[PDB]
């Protein structure tokens, strides 16, 4: 504007206009794309509030990389940080194993657990955790000849 | 894909066959012109292009004379039965020059050679097609040709297939064309068909020896 | 390159761009985070093992046969049956595989379009996991579920016989495992006869990857349009750069070139405004695809028709180009009476 | 050139994009057709005299060589005006078919000779269309052709039923009629013998004196060629970037014998691009096909830069053997020479890795390079020692076989309560413009 | 219809038009894209029978 007429001033300045705001055009552009991705980080921090904080989620691998106790959520800038808790099976013991045991005829299976023999006797275990029981039929549930 | 004038596909082209029956009518140029002729012997031997056809205005002309051609525009003064004289060369040849009585003012003229070869070797009854394209475009007259010998049909005509003509001369002659009409010897069986080109986009196919090799008229039909 | 693009081999274009500058740096920066983010979404996906398992060499699993979706050694690739079905369906353009320059000129220059993307400056970059690193992470995830079930996904692999992994599924879907052991043989024959119409289906059909073919789709559409956009004249006399600088003054070539700049960045743009939109898409696809991993091949889901129509029991992921695939194995109830209740 | 990319002293760790290298040309090359004479341009600029602008003259010039300089040099002529090049070019360019259009008009009526014009000299007798491709000439002829008994032998068309056709001439000499009665034959009232002419005596004023006028109408750039500008073929050369010119078709490629067959009309060949690709020489009747000289991305790979300084460079899409032939005994874009020297060169399936030394071991992917390889900066000492930057294929985890048999289970005797931390966005900073 | 938009009832205008091309094409192309998607959106979440 100061070394120009308002006739062709109009054309030196129509391009300034022009490019600027094509570069605005491109930062909403570029601003709404990256508000969609961080929406669907905000729905899956909900869905991580709901489930590992509310709640105890038997999804796999959903509230980290064990099995699910409890989480704790923690503020940070921008974000949340979820504290898991998880329940990791740390010390295993190799076991022969059957699906039923044969009694008298009948066929027992486990109520709740497996049967184990630590190689002469045989026992029933809960399946996460080594706690052995004798076998009874409070234990166990009868069905079908052993055949 | 190209716009261009070009023959419309399934179009009507007006069909005219000479035996003692001739036809040499002036039909009007509008736009330009597919030009075709099923052919043996060579009877037809070109064209006349013009606006008045009586000197009063300039007159394109092309010929196919015994042994070479004529390409002239000039005023000319045509006869209004232009014909060559030769009943298959039985007892006399070339004499006689029914064309035209004048030749005024020319600003144009070209000569060369016996214009478009025939087949080689020979088959039983096996005619040949010779098929053109004239435009006319801001003082530019072109011209675009193909031959193709082939089997002849009976009761049908201009034979189911494609082929693409290439360009062949280009004339500078500057004049407004807006009739035409055919040159053709004195019997023979020959026959010729008229096409008009309208504006028209085509998409072309060309195969990797970058021959054309099919096309679709985008305005046939919905499927094109 | 937009240089390469803008000002296809041009000295006096690449120095009007300039007056631009940091406009072609966006659209490098931009498309180089779409190609770290598809690095990224595959390791999400199949990376979910931190150890390798392989399968014994006693291919035995109470009579199931896996034989069709593990690997087979034979093969100079190691994926397995099913896989090398899926790699044929869908047919890729360039796994950015090097180009020696004598395959790209001579006969190959007449037909072939990757070349002549290439000549204008788009290049498609390789993965970092290659299609054998995919196989194999897809085998140990396979490996891990026919030798461990869901426990090599909450700690250590742990084995179980797979004929009382099938029954602690059963348990989980509210069928009491005697149901299993009373009709082994028959589920076994199922399972067997459901993974042969999976390879029937595949071999006979090409109606079926159409989910991934439509990407590789996209991605060629995309670039080919943007070629194409290179015969544009954005009202300049020629798309040719060369013949608007061999027919003009440095004075008024300067406005016939600046259109040509500002159509073909503008083009850019387009492309790179529509690749982030895919790539958004795209990722929203590979944290699905990276659940279904987690939650139905380390695990089994009690989430109805998340892991197929069913009651699930077991999934077994394959590796497709671009994608995944997963068999889901699912208990239908089939032959109903009724009675009467109280 | 990676900190001037990231505006930078400091580059942390990463494979970074830098730019494009690109092969300079090693040579200029010039083709046109040998024809050797001067073009007939005098045979019109001194002569006779030229056609009445109702029935103006059209002489194709043809299979010779234009030289505008010696005649501008001659010619009292002094004028120029240019629509479809620059006159300045007009040395260095080549061109098809070639009509220099003649007659004479008035110095005033010169400017109805520019395309688009109107006013009756531009629509009865002489018109040219809106993208006409040529420039006109004029001079001022009083001092040859102008007479004080007057020279009216020069005659133009006034009247005319419609506007002609571009490039049209019309020497048509029936009578016109604007009244609206058929005055037939000779004469009528508000009736006219079309044709009139010029009062070109010298006593004239300015502008009313005689303006000879050629205009010169020229096709070119797409279309075999028979008149060049007086620039000289140089030898042909293949395999090698050039700067080449055939008829005027400028660019930088590499130059190839060809088995694409043009047939006898073509002249150049095209891509889907709309750009030439191939074009037959008019020395020598083959086809070349023309090739963009080599060229592909850079990639530079760092460790933190106050870890270290030396870095290897990737060049992507490009086969090893083409680096040692990237010799800088001519330029390139990328001025740094000293990658070249490789010994420790590896062929990666994703381009030419250079500075990183590759070894059989694996380990966890610390720089992706691409295709299964990644680098890494370490002591590199399997048998003094020292940091150097390795490239390995990526490890993807321990191996490790399953203890599977059809009667054996595992059962954990204890565990551990493990605490894990996963950090999500939630939102983004709100900007207002 | 870009053409309609761009160059409202306008011979000459649309004539200009052609020198762009396949600018309007691809948002042709992108809004049949949407288009598809929404009945697609509508089958997966209510023909889950
Ligand atoms: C498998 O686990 C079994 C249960 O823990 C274990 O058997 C138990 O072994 C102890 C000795 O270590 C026995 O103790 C008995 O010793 C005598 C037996 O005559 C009695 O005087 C004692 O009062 C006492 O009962 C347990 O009774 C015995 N349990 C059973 C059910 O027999 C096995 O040793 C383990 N086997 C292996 C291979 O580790
Ligand atoms: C086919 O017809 C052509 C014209 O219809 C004809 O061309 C004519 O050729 C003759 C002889 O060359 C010319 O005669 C003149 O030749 C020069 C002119 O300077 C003079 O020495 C002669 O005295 C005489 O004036 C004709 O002018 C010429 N006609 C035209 C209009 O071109 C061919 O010769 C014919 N060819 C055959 C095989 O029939
Ligand atoms: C593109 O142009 C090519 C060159 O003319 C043309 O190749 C030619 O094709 C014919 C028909 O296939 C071959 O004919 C011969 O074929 C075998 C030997 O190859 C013989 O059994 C036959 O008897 C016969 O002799 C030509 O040999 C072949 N020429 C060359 C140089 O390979 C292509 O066919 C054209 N492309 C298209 C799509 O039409
Ligand atoms: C697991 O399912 C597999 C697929 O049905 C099945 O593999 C198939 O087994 C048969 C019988 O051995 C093979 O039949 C061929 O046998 C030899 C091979 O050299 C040929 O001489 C015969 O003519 C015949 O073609 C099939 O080829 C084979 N198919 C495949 C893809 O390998 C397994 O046998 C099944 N395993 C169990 C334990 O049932
Ligand atoms: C090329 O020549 C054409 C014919 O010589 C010429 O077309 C002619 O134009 C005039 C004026 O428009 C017409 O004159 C008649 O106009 C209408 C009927 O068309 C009547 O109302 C008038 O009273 C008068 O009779 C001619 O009828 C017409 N002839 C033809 C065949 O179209 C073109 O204008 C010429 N084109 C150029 C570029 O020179
Ligand atoms: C289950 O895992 C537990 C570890 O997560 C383990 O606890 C650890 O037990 C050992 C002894 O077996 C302790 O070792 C220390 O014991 C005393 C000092 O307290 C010293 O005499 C030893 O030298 C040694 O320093 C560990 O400190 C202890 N860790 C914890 C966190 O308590 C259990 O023993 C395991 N239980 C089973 C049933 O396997
Ligand atoms: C579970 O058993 C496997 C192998 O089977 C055992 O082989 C004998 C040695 C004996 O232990 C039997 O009761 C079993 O039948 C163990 O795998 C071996 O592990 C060691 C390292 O600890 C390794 O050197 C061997 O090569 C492995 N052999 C095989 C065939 O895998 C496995 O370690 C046992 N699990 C636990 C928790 O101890
Ligand atoms: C479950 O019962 C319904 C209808 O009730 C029965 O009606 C009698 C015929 C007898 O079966 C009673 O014990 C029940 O109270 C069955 O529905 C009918 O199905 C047939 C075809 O199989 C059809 O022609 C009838 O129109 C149906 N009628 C009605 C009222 O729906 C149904 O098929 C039975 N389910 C099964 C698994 O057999
Ligand atoms: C890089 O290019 C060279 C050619 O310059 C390739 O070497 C060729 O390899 C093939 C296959 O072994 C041989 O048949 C040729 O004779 C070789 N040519 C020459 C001149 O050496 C080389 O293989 C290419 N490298 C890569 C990785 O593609
Ligand atoms: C068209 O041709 C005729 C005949 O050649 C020309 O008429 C003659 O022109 C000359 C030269 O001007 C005169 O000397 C004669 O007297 C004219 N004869 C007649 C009978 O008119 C006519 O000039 C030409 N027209 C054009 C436009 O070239
Ligand atoms: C062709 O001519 C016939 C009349 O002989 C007519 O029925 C037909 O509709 C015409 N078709 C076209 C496309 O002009
Ligand atoms: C002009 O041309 C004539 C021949 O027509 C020639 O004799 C004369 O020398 C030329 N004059 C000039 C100034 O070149
Ligand atoms: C160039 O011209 C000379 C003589 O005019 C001729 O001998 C030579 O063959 C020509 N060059 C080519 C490549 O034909
Ligand atoms: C980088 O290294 C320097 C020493 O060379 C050290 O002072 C600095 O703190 C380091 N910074 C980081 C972020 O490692
Ligand atoms: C890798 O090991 C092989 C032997 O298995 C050896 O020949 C080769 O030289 C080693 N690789 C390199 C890069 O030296
Ligand atoms: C496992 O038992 C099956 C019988 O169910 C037998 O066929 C197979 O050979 C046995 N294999 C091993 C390794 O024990």
């Amino acid at each position: 504007f100061s070394r120009l007429d308002k006739v062709e001033a109009e054309v030196q300045i129509d391009r300034l206009i022009t490019g600027r705001l094509q570069s605005l055009q491109t930062y909403v552009t570029q601003q709404l794309i990256r508000a969609a991705e961080i929406r669907a980080s905000a729905n899956l921090a909900a869905t991580k509030m709901s489930e590992c904080v509310l709640g105890q989620s038997k999804r796999v691998d959903f509230c980290g990389k064990g099995y699910h106790l409890m989480s704790f959520p923690q503020s940070a800038p921008h974000g949340v940080v979820f504290l898991h808790v998880t329940y990791v099976p740390a010390q295993e013991k190799n076991f022969t194993t059957a699906p039923a045991i044969c009694h008298d005829g009948k066929a027992h299976f486990p109520r709740e657990g497996v049967f184990v023999s630590n190689g002469t006797h045989w026992f029933v275990t809960q399946r996460n955790f080594y706690e052995p029981q004798i076998i009874t039929t409070d234990n166990t549930f009868v069905s079908g000849n052993c055949d | 894909s190209t716009q261009d004038l070009f023959l419309p596909f399934f179009s009507n082209v007006t069909w005219f066959h000479v035996i003692k029956r001739f036809d040499n009518p002036v039909l009007p140029f509008n736009d330009g012109v597919y030009f075709a002729s099923i052919e043996k012997s060579n009877i037809i031997r070109g064209w006349i292009f013009g606006t008045t056809l009586d000197s009063k205005t300039q007159s394109l002309l092309i010929v196919n004379n015994a042994t070479n051609v004529v390409i002239k525009v000039c005023e000319f003064q045509f006869c209004n039965d232009p014909f060559f004289d030769h009943k298959n060369n039985k007892s006399w040849m070339e004499s006689e020059f029914r064309v035209y009585s004048s030749a005024n003012n020319c600003t144009f003229e070209y000569v060369s050679q016996p214009f478009l070869m025939d087949l080689e070797g020979k088959q039983g009854n096996f005619k040949n097609l010779r098929e053109f394209v004239f435009k006319n475009i801001d003082g530019y007259f072109k011209i675009y040709s193909k031959h193709t010998p082939i089997i002849v049909r009976e009761p049908e005509d201009l034979p189911q297939g494609f082929s693409a003509l290439e360009p062949l001369v280009d004339l500078p002659i500057g004049i407004n064309i807006t009739r035409f009409q055919t040159l053709l010897a004195l019997a023979g069986a020959a026959a010729y068909y008229v096409g008009y080109l309208q504006p028209r986009t085509f998409l072309l196919k060309y195969n990797e020896n970058g021959t054309i090799t099919d096309a679709v008229d985008c305005a046939l039909d919905p499927l094109s | 390159d937009c240089t390469m693009y803008i000002c296809g081999d041009s000295t006096e274009c690449s120095n009007l761009l300039l007056q631009y500058g940091s406009f072609c740096t966006q659209l490098k920066r931009a498309l180089t985070g779409i190609a770290v983010e598809q690095d990224k979404n595959t390791q999400e996906v199949f990376a979910q093992v931190k150890q390798i398992y392989k399968t014994p060499p006693i291919k035995y699993f109470g009579g199931f046969n896996f034989s069709q979706i593990l690997p087979d050694p034979s093969k100079p690739s190691k994926r397995s049956f099913i896989e090398d079905l899926l790699f044929n369906k869908v047919t890729l353009a360039d796994a950015g595989f090097i180009k020696q320059y004598g395959d790209c000129l001579g006969d190959i220059a007449a037909r072939d379009l990757i070349c002549a993307q290439k000549f204008k400056g788009l290049t498609v970059l390789p993965p970092l996991l290659t299609d054998e690193m995919i196989a194999q992470y897809t085998s140990a995830l396979l490996a891990g579920t026919i030798t461990s079930g869901w426990t090599f996904g909450a700690g250590a692999a742990l084995q179980i016989p797979f004929a009382m992994q099938m029954a602690y599924r059963f348990n989980g879907i509210g069928v009491t495992q005697n149901v299993l052991y009373e009709n082994q043989k028959l589920i076994a024959n199922q399972f067997n006869s459901a993974i042969g119409k999976i390879q029937d289906s595949l071999s006979s059909t090409a109606s079926a990857l159409g989910k991934l073919q439509d990407v590789v789709n996209h991605n060629a559409q995309a670039l080919n349009t943007l070629v194409k956009q290179l015969s544009s004249k954005f009202g300049a006399i020629s798309s040719v750069l060369n013949d608007i600088f061999s027919r003009l003054d440095k004075v008024e070539a300067e406005v016939q070139i600046d259109r040509l700049i500002t159509g073909r960045l503008q083009s850019l743009q387009t492309y790179v405004t529509q690749q982030l939109i895919r790539a958004a898409e795209i990722r929203a696809s590979a944290n699905l695809a990276a659940t279904k991993m987690s939650e139905c091949v380390l695990g089994q889901s009690k989430r109805v028709d998340f892991c197929g129509k069913g009651y699930h029991l077991m999934s077994f992921p394959q590796s497709a180009p671009h994608g995944v695939v997963f068999l889901h194995v699912t208990y239908v109830p089939a032959q109903e009476k009724n009675f009467t209740t109280a | 050139e990676t900190k001037c990319t990231l505006k930078s002293f400091t580059v942390e760790k990463g494979i970074y994009q830098t730019s494009n290298f690109r092969v300079q040309p090693t040579e200029s090359i010039v083709r046109f057709p040998n024809i050797t004479n001067l073009c007939p341009f005098d045979e019109v600029f001194n002569a006779t005299r030229f056609a009445s602008v109702y029935a103006w003259n059209r002489k194709r010039i043809s299979n010779c060589v234009a030289d505008y300089s010696v005649l501008y040099n001659l010619a009292p002529f002094f004028t120029f005006k240019c629509y479809g090049v620059s006159p300045t070019k007009l040395n260095d360019l080549c061109f098809t078919n070639v009509y220099a259009d003649s007659f004479v008009i008035r110095g005033d009526e010169v400017r109805q000779i520019a395309p688009g014009q109107t006013g009756n000299i531009a629509d009865y007798n002489y018109k040219l269309p809106d993208d006409f491709t040529g420039c006109v000439i004029a001079w001022n002829s009083n001092k040859l052709d102008s007479k004080v008994s007057g020279n009216y032998n020069y005659l133009y068309r006034l009247f005319r039923k419609s506007n002609l056709k571009p490039f049209e001439r019309d020497i048509s000499t029936e009578i016109y009629q604007a009244g609206n009665k058929p005055c037939n034959g000779v004469a009528g009232f508000n009736c006219y013998f079309p044709l009139r002419s010029y009062s070109f005596r010298p006593t004239y004023g300015v502008g009313h004196q005689p303006y000879r006028v050629v205009v010169l109408s020229f096709e070119l750039l797409h279309a075999p060629a028979t008149v060049c500008g007086p620039k000289k073929s140089t030898n042909l050369v293949k395999n090698k970037c050039v700067n080449f010119n055939f008829n005027g078709l400028k660019g930088t490629g590499v130059l190839t014998e060809s088995n694409k067959k043009f047939l006898p009309f073509q002249q150049f060949g095209r891509d889907i691009a709309d750009t030439t690709d191939a074009v037959r020489d008019p020395q020598t009747l083959e086809i070349l096909d023309i090739t963009p000289c080599s060229f592909g991305g850079v990639s530079v790979i760092t460790p933190g830069t106050n870890t270290s300084n030396q870095v290897a460079v990737l060049y992507q899409g490009v086969n090893c053997t083409e680096v040692p032939v990237a010799i800088h005994a001519d330029q390139l874009t990328p001025t740094w020479r000293v990658y070249s020297t490789g010994s420790n060169v590896f062929q990666t399936r994703a381009g030419c890795l250079i500075g990183a030394e590759y070894v059989n071991n694996s380990y966890e992917c610390d720089i992706p390079i691409g295709a299964g390889i990644c680098a890494s900066y370490q002591t590199q000492t399997k048998s003094v020692a020292s940091q150097s930057i390795i490239a390995y294929t990526m490890s993807l985890g321990a191996e490790n076989s399953v203890a599977y048999s059809n009667n054996s289970i595992a059962i954990p005797t204890n565990f551990t309560i493990s605490v894990t931390t996963e950090i999500l966005p939630v939102s983004m900073t709100k900007t207002s413009v």
